[PDB]
């Protein structure tokens, strides 16, 4: 027996929060009776304009949206055309070559360890230990027998998000109003513990009667006073929500809450 | 300089950084780069390893499954230009399965002979689709970037703009850079090949791709054409043979070359020999060698289909080059090719949809026979206009004229300088109820459309306030208007943001209000 081929075709799929199915094809070339499968999966932070980009006012949000839904007469070509368009076939047969000649041991912020387990006869595979929409790199060896003496297959890498926590995103807490001069306002809230992969902005919606007028709030200016201040309303009884946008898109608003802006 | 290390041959790195000392003074490679397969290498083993010598590479570089490699800028910090002698499947630059790579950092390679870029399934990559190869490759139309971050999740990956140039393709208009703090320069066509300095004096036509002194042959950083002695020369005159294309070397020197691995077979190297004035692994047919010297000697005497793949380049306002390839199936001798094109009309929700949401940065938004060519430059167009261009191949004469059904390509023409820049003074308007009414004058030709304006104001003493007008706003306002101001003298700057990106800052404007007190 030699070391096996990657496994085939390695998709993902986000069943529910916290958790993530894996499902893959055999590999190629087993080279020997195939034993089982190494899913060891390790949390991927963020990057680096993901807290620098003030998405308030600099562009879109880039967000990653789960693949949920990778869960589910004629006449044959001459052998003169088939050798014509014969162009990518030897191109990955010399990358395949290139990583059949490596292998991987069976080992028992950007800090995070992995976690590593061992699939015996699945294809599919599913994760219960995993953080509410945040990228999860799944490395799979395909290992025979032997694969301890010799070493299991080489890596075919995956990469996925979990399902969003429901209605997380929202602020954990109630939130509080503060009045100032020129009729100004000033909302502080909580941050939620357990985002779905982190809250990139906040949207405040305010106004006369109904919620008309918006305002974003970014990432680090909102820890400049724990919220956000609105510079003039008109004087009376207003209302604003607060739908907090975490890497899921937006989430839900707890509730649009009052404060007095006019005076008795 | 031109002369700044010795020669390499062509080296296969894996498992460790270890090996990769053996490159440590290199400076040229004759041969190809692959550094591939580096599994426990960590993203702290890389950032204290660099070659500033590397300057250039003969064959090409190969990356593929090399783990904590997140950039190239302190790698080859210094790597100019690859000469493309042989290429891997067409391709003269591999990154293939690179985890932790985010961006290129090749801000100094500024050309490749021949080949091809192929960058494919880096689900980390990004600063991936904010480059053009154009100026970079001669033929991009065999290239690869799929299943990368930037395709899937919009990287983003801004580009530094506290700037970069920004290049046209077919139909879209992004900024150039490779990291976020290297811009990708690009130079103006008039010296392709030769290079380029910062202030835009082009290199000597004898240097390749830049040079540290415009205009001259010996402070080339790669040559053109053959080199010889510090100097970079179109011909090394006599004894001097050139050697691989790209340095001419005197009899003494490929005599060596040929004797030592004559004998030792250490990879079986070319015995090379003089023919043509050039010491050559083997001398061409109809020629042998002396077998006595190496100096060889002659022998005794022993309707169409669719036209494919046309891109569009624009690298003028009032210019676009189009190239395309001939069809599969021309079906006759193909006698000339039919281009037809006509000016497209912009979406029509552009013009009216809101731009002040989720940041303030835009989305990367007659005939003429052609007798054996496959480009054609058109003329009298207009800027940044989008273009639908209908190229056709024929194969029959006028009077016969039969040909192949109409292909369809999207064409776009470069933005201009003062084109978004604003004109006229803005203009303000005095209320009672401290409330002022703003107006400008925008150009009646702006590249594509104008989609909102960056506001700017500020009262003497205050502080800098950021505004944002969409397309509705001055639809209805002709302009903005500002309420509950405070009384005195402002400074205002107004910046028009088109399908062209961002456009030029208004001149900071001041106007009174009277302050109902004098
Ligand atoms: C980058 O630099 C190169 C070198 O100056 C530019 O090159 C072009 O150079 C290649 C190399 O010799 C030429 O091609 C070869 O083409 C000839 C054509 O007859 C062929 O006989 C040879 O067997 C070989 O295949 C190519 O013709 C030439 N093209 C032009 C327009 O000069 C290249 O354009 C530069 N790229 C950029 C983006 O600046
Ligand atoms: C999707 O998730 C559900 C629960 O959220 C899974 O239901 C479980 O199935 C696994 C089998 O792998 C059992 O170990 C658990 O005990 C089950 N839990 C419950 C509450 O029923 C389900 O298997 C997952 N996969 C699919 C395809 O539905
Ligand atoms: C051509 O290469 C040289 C050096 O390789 C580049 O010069 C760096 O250039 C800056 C000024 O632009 C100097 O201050 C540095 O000292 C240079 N570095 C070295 C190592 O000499 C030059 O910018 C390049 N030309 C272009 C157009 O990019
Ligand atoms: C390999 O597997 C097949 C069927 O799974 C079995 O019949 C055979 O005995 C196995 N061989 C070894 C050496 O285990
Ligand atoms: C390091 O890499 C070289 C080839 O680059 C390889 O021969 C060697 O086995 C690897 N391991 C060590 C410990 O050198
Ligand atoms: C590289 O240059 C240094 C300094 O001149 C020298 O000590 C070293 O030996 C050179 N590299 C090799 C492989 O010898
Ligand atoms: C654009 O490229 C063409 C092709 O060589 C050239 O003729 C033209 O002058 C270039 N445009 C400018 C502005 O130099
Ligand atoms: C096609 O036409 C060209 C002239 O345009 C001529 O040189 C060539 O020989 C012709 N070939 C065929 C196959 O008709």
């Amino acid at each position: 027996a030699s070391v096996p081929s990657i496994p085939l075709d390695v998709l993902s799929a986000s069943n529910s929060s916290s958790q993530l199915i894996v499902k893959w094809n055999p590999p190629s070339l087993p080279n020997g009776n195939l034993s089982y499968y190494i899913v060891r999966w390790q949390r991927q932070p963020q990057d680096g304009y993901l807290y620098r980009h003030n998405y308030c006012s600099k562009d879109k949000i880039p967000i990653r949206k789960y693949a949920d839904g990778t869960i589910d007469c004629a006449c044959p070509k001459t052998e003169a055309e088939k050798q014509a368009e014969k162009e990518e076939a030897e191109y990955r047969k010399v990358f395949e070559n290139f990583l059949h000649n490596s292998i991987f041991v069976p080992r028992p912020e950007t800090e995070y360890p992995f976690f590593e387990s061992r699939v015996d006869n699945k294809e599919r595979t599913v994760i219960s230990n995993l953080r509410p929409f945040t990228l999860y790199r799944i490395d799979i060896h395909s290992c025979n027998h032997e694969a301890e003496k010799l070493g299991c297959s080489a890596s075919n890498f995956v990469f996925a998000r979990t399902m969003p926590a429901e209605g997380a995103d929202d602020i954990p807490g109630p939130v509080t109003w503060e009045p100032r001069p020129e009729n100004s306002i000033f909302l502080k809230w909580p941050e939620p513990e357990n985002p779905n992969g982190l809250i990139l902005m906040y949207e405040i919606k305010y106004g006369s009667q109904v919620e008309d007028q918006r305002e974003c709030v970014s990432r680090q200016e909102y820890r400049k006073y724990g919220g956000a201040k609105l510079n003039r309303l008109n004087p009376g009884n207003y209302t604003a929500r607060i739908q907090a946008t975490s890497l899921s898109g937006n989430g839900s608003w707890t509730d649009p809450v009052f404060f007095y802006v006019q005076a008795k | 300089h031109l002369y700044p290390g010795e020669v390499c041959p062509g080296m296969d790195i894996r498992n460790n950084l270890t090996r990769l000392h053996e490159l440590e003074n290199c400076s040229v490679i004759e041969g190809h780069l692959q550094i591939l397969l580096m599994f426990k290498t960590r993203p702290e083993d890389f950032r204290d390893l660099s070659f500033p010598k590397l300057i250039m590479i003969t064959d090409y570089l190969l990356l593929f499954r090399v783990y904590g490699l997140e950039s190239l800028k302190d790698l080859f910090p210094n790597l100019t230009v690859i000469r493309g002698s042989r290429l891997f499947f067409n391709y003269a630059l591999v990154i293939f399965e690179m985890v932790h790579l985010k961006e290129l950092g090749l801000y100094n390679l500024m050309n490749i002979t021949r080949g091809s870029v192929r960058i494919e399934k880096n689900n980390e990559l990004c600063y991936l689709a904010t480059i053009d190869w154009s100026r970079i490759l001669d033929s991009v139309e065999d290239n690869y970037i799929v299943l990368n971050k930037d395709d899937n999740e919009e990287c983003g990956d801004i580009c530094p703009g506290t700037n970069c140039p920004a290049t046209v393709i077919n139909g879209q208009f992004v900024e150039r850079c490779w990291t976020h703090s290297h811009c990708q320069k690009v130079c103006p066509t008039i010296c392709k090949s030769h290079g380029c300095t910062a202030e835009g004096l082009c290199c000597h036509s004898e240097c390749l791709g830049n040079c540290s002194q415009p205009d001259d042959p010996t402070k080339c950083v790669a040559c053109r054409n053959f080199y010889l002695d510090g100097r970079c020369v179109e011909t090394c005159p006599p004894p001097y043979y050139h050697f691989q294309d790209w340095r001419c070397v005197n009899f003494s020197f490929c005599q060596d070359l040929h004797h030592k691995c004559k004998n030792s077979r250490r990879q079986g190297c070319h015995q090379y020999v003089i023919h043509n004035n050039k010491c050559i692994p083997e001398c061409p047919s109809g020629y042998t060698m002396n077998s006595s010297n190496l100096l060889c000697t002659p022998c005794l005497g022993p309707n169409p289909s669719v036209p494919l793949d046309p891109i569009s380049v624009s690298n003028s306002s009032s210019q676009i080059i189009l190239k395309w390839k001939p069809p599969s199936d021309p079906n006759g001798n193909i006698t000339h090719y039919l281009v037809f094109w006509e000016r497209q009309a912009e979406d029509s929700e552009l013009f009216e949809l809101d731009y002040c949401l989720k940041g303030l940065k835009l989305p990367s938004r007659p005939f003429e026979k052609v007798v054996n060519k496959e480009s054609l430059v058109i003329s009298g167009l207009r800027h940044f206009t989008g273009y639908r261009i209908e190229l056709q191949a024929c194969n029959q004469d006028t009077p016969e004229e039969r040909c192949s059904v109409a292909a369809y390509v999207s064409a776009r023409t470069m933005p201009e300088a003062k084109a978004d820049d604003i004109v006229g003074p803005v203009t303000h308007e005095i209320f009672e109820n401290n409330v002022v009414h703003l107006m400008w004058q925008e150009p009646k030709e702006p590249n594509g459309l104008i989609v909102l304006y960056e506001v700017s104001y500020r009262r003497y003493g205050d502080e800098e306030l950021h505004l944002c007008v969409s397309r509705k706003h001055f639809a209805l306002e002709r302009g903005c208007r500002l309420r509950g101001l405070s009384p005195g003298n402002y400074s205002v700057r107004i910046r028009a943001t088109s399908l062209a990106g961002n456009g030029s800052w208004t001149e900071p404007t001041y106007f009174y209000v009277t302050d109902y007190l004098d």
